[PDB]
């Protein structure tokens, strides 16, 4: 049984700038009818399915699996995102403590683009600062910093099975933009191999 | 009091340290592709101007950093424990290379900087002594040379054989002592006023800033000591096995004060000698030492 | 059977704090079915005790014994993984904390012989135990002098107390 | 004749314990220039030898299918050439092998 | 109790010894490079060097051409050695062959293991020592001791 499906129905493509940036709202209007059509697809399962109230209810839920990651809440961040969402999440965390915290957010939150034996995905627009911290096992800090707020601005998609009755909005995957910044640089410092040859090979 | 010297010789050292590290924010990684004969074109991950060499090292094996004694930083000698600046291209010397010729004159000039560091604490704070510079001989010509301005009073004073063993052992005390070779490029303005008090000191600096198009110059301390290097050095004091103080010359034209060149030789761990190979060299090496 | 070795390498630490010093990294490594007596690999064990990861590598490489292979075996997998998964970041810069081998379950048979008479066959296993700690081996002891010995003799007479007395 | 009582563990520990029946350490340990690999100090590579002893095995097995036949050792001098290689007046009256594979740098 | 032995105890007997010997000489000769145990091949390294003198001492000599029938089992090897092997070694008066340790068997008996081969071969150059160079500090050291002297 599968209440998700990976990747992204229509990937929705994000212009330099808009970090700048009524206005981009009315891009939306204008990108209606490519998206409209589709909004009425949640809307006829749903009908209380509005792109301005959206992120709020969105942004909870991307908030609170992060939350869930500092008490390792692996229970309550199944319902949150979707099984694919999940892998990625948690499986590079094992046998590390995170302290991760939300600063206030740059700027609100707003749904940009949707396009749903009915998946409805919702793209929504996320700016926020964060802070966040990774030890070893020992208690080592490998990996940023306890308490300096980072501004990250990513596109986040929720999937919600229309079909099931009860099917809910939960988070599927990030689009992140390529103008978005490089991530911070790890602090133990990494060795790439030579090539690897046989007594017989030389070294080229 | 020569103690109050070093205390504020030191200080500016330190402080010095604290200014380059503040001037680098975070770490930067810099790829650094190994071009040395063993091992070729592993490239490391490091962060600037805090890596050194002897990190290198640690991260291929322990044969690495016991054999390397100097690395080729894009072709030109940096110290195992100079902090690395940018990407480049590293290649490891050792003692048994080829033409141990760059590698030879390293250990010569860190011989004479530790044999200036005996000289000005083997006296008594009471005596003045006044380190003039450190003539740079071949290898061939059997022995490395120091010379040194002593005061008036001592004039008439001349190293007896105990003396001269005696200062073998305050020698002997440094290597096993085992004091890491600092490194630190200072600016002629800094430079001069941390050997403001030494004339013939703050002349030497003027020379090596006069070369280059900047002021900087290369500074070295070994502990509280602190002298000027013509180049790179050895890591460490510990690499030195067999040290002796041959002799001691006094040069003719020596009027307003007592210049002495002082000969010695010094030998690594790695290249041990025969007693008597040993005994014939310290022979050779009491002669006086010329510059040709 | 008993696999507690294993769990010692599954152990987290807590959160270091901020007034504490960098954790030194402990790996504890393990086989636990060789085809090997414990008592003639517990001389190698002995004798790799503390010294360096290299070292330690070195001396088996030149070795004549089966089981010194086998160490070399088990202490490049620990070596591997304490990189891999414990931030490892210098290969060199490890030492032989523990070496100690352990029995395993062995199977029994009987030693027939020609002349009638029958003997007790075993196949022997065991299990070998190490544990590393990241950085150089410690500094060797060194022997107490003369002068020391003196000194402790006259602290332990000054520090005897009279007996059955008022 | 047999034991007359059990062997305690404590004084079979101590025998076998004793410095004489312990593993000694080995000083003698060299690095390999060539190869980069360990090796004794009277004792030579092996990284290496292990060119040097499967080309000439490469070299043999050219040399036999040459020869084609058992008891044909020439009773001339034989040398080997590899390709790019041309013989000369000197090599002229000596039985000759060639390899396909270039002259090896090591081989001269 | 082998004070002032100066013969190696091999095979299953004297004769046994010669016919080991006698083989591993006919494996040399025929490919001019052999590893066999150290021991084998310092006992042999004295037999080759003689055989060689055989061949010096020409063709027509039927004390050598005894010699050789009888060492050499091959007979095709018999023109090699007067044709071959004697001729090479014309201008070397002596150390014909070439003895070095090889590391030990690791064949659970751990025997000690040696190559033997003829000096001035076609095979390729074995890996040998090379002594250290006089550019090296102490070497430089005794550099500047024979100018002086
Ligand atoms: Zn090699």
């Amino acid at each position: 049984h599968l209440a998700c499906t990976a990747g992204i129905f229509d990937p929705y493509v994000p212009p330099e700038g808009d970090a700048r940036m009524l206005t981009q709202r009315t891009e939306r209007l204008r990108k209606n009818a490519a998206s409209q059509l589709a909004i009425r697809k949640i809307r006829e399962f749903d009908a209380n399915f509005k792109t301005k109230d959206f992120p709020e209810k969105a942004k909870d839920i991307f908030i609170e699996a992060h939350l869930c990651l500092n008490n390792s809440d692996h229970d309550r961040l199944h319902t949150l995102v979707t099984e694919h969402c999940f892998p990625d999440m948690v499986w590079d965390l094992k046998y590390k403590t995170v302290r991760w915290g939300f600063v206030e957010s740059l700027e609100p939150a707003q749904v940009v683009h949707v396009r749903c034996n009915m998946y409805g995905q919702v793209t929504v627009r996320l700016h926020t600062r964060q802070t966040l911290a990774i030890y070893d096992r020992f208690g080592r800090l490998m990996y940023g910093q306890e308490d300096v707020p980072k501004d990250v601005l990513e596109y986040v998609v929720f999937e919600r099975h229309l079909m099931n009755p009860y099917g809910s909005w939960r988070m599927h995957a990030k689009i992140v933009p390529a103008w978005a910044p490089p991530k911070q640089p790890i602090l133990k410092t990494l060795m790439i191999p030579g090539p690897q040859l046989k007594p017989w090979e030389e070294y080229e | 009091s020569p103690t109050e010297l070093t205390e504020m010789r030191n200080d500016l050292f330190n402080r010095e340290k604290s200014r380059q590290l503040s001037l680098t924010p975070r770490t930067e990684k810099i790829e650094v592709k190994h071009v040395g004969k063993t091992d070729p074109g592993t490239v490391f991950v490091m962060n600037k101007n805090i890596s050194t060499p002897y990190s290198c090292a640690m991260h291929l094996s322990e044969w690495y950093c016991s054999k390397s004694i100097l690395a080729l930083v894009d072709g030109q000698p940096w110290d195992m424990y100079k902090p690395l600046t940018k990407s480049c291209e590293i290649k490891f010397l050792t003692f048994k290379d080829p033409d141990p010729k760059e590698v030879n004159k390293a250990y010569w000039r860190s011989c004479a900087m530790m044999l200036g560091c005996v000289i000005e604490r083997a006296f008594k704070d009471d005596y003045v002594v006044s380190l003039v510079r450190a003539p740079e001989v071949p290898v061939i010509a059997g022995a490395f040379c120091y010379d040194v301005t002593l005061d008036k009073r001592l004039d008439e004073w001349m190293p007896t054989k105990e003396n001269l063993r005696s200062f073998t052992k305050d020698a002997h005390a440094l290597i096993y002592r085992d004091l890491p070779f600092e490194t630190l490029d200072v600016d002629a303005r800094v430079a001069l006023e941390i050997f403001q008090h030494n004339k013939y000191k703050v002349d030497f600096i003027e020379e090596k800033a006069s070369q280059n198009p900047e002021r900087i110059v290369k500074l070295h301390r070994i502990g509280d000591f602190i002298d000027v290097s013509e180049g790179p050095l050895i890591p460490r004091t510990s690499v030195c096995f067999q040290y002796e103080v041959s002799a001691v010359h006094n040069l003719n034209p020596s009027q307003p004060n007592l210049i002495r060149r002082f000969q010695g030789l010094s030998l690594p761990t790695h290249l041990r000698a025969q007693f008597t190979i040993w005994d014939k060299l310290v022979e050779r090496s009491r002669k006086m030492v010329t510059e040709d | 059977i008993s696999r507690k070795w294993e769990k010692k390498n599954k152990i987290v630490y807590p959160p270091q704090l901020p007034g504490e010093p960098r954790r030194p990294a402990e790996i504890y490594h393990c086989r636990r079915q060789i085809k090997y007596s414990k008592d003639k690999m517990w001389y190698l064990a002995k004798m790799i005790r503390g010294m360096s990861i290299d070292q330690a590598l070195a001396q088996l490489e030149f070795n004549d014994k089966k089981g010194a292979q086998i160490i070399k075996e088990v202490l490049l997998e620990a070596q591997d993984m304490a990189v891999r998964d414990h931030n490892v970041e210098f290969r060199s810069n490890l030492h032989i904390a523990e070496s100690t081998s352990g029995r395993g379950q062995c199977l029994k048979r009987i030693r027939y012989h020609g002349r009638g008479r029958f003997g007790i066959m075993e196949k022997v296993y065991c299990h070998y135990f190490v544990k590393l700690v990241e950085g150089p081996p410690p500094p060797p002891e060194v022997p107490k002098t003369a002068v020391d010995h003196a000194k402790d003799y006259i602290q332990q007479l000054r520090s005897r107390t009279i007996i059955h007395t008022l | 004749a047999a034991p007359k009582n059990r062997r305690t563990i404590e004084v079979n520990r101590c025998r076998r314990r004793n410095p004489q029946k312990l593993i000694k350490i080995k000083n003698n340990i060299d690095i390999c220039p060539e190869c980069g690999h360990l090796k004794q100090k009277h004792v030579l590579c092996g990284y290496c030898y292990e060119k040097v002893r499967q080309e000439t095995t490469k070299i043999r097995q050219q040399i036999g299918a040459q020869e084609g036949g058992p008891f044909r050792a020439p009773s001339v001098e034989t040398m080997v050439l590899y390709t790019g290689e041309k013989p000369s007046e000197k090599d002229q009256g000596k039985r000759i092998v060639e390899r396909n594979i270039k002259r090896p740098s090591w081989f001269t | 109790i082998s004070h002032g032995r100066v013969y190696r105890r091999l095979g299953l007997g004297p004769e046994s010894r010669i016919h080991l010997l006698r083989n591993l000489l006919t494996g040399l000769v025929r490919h001019e490079r052999i590893e066999a145990t150290w021991a084998r091949a310092d006992e042999m390294r004295g037999y080759a060097e003689k055989l060689i003198d055989y061949g010096k001492l020409g063709d027509t000599n039927e004390r050598a051409m005894r010699m050789a029938d009888f060492w050499l089992t091959e007979k095709d090897l018999i023109p090699k050695l007067f044709k071959v092997l004697a001729p090479r070694f014309q201008g070397q008066n002596g150390n014909y062959t070439r003895m070095l340790q090889i590391p030990n068997r690791k064949e659970q008996d751990r025997a000690k293991m040696a190559v033997i081969e003829y000096k001035g071969n076609y095979l390729p150059p074995l890996p040998l020592p090379h002594r250290d160079s006089n550019l090296t500090l102490l070497n430089q050291l005794l550099l500047g001791l024979q100018q002086d002297l």
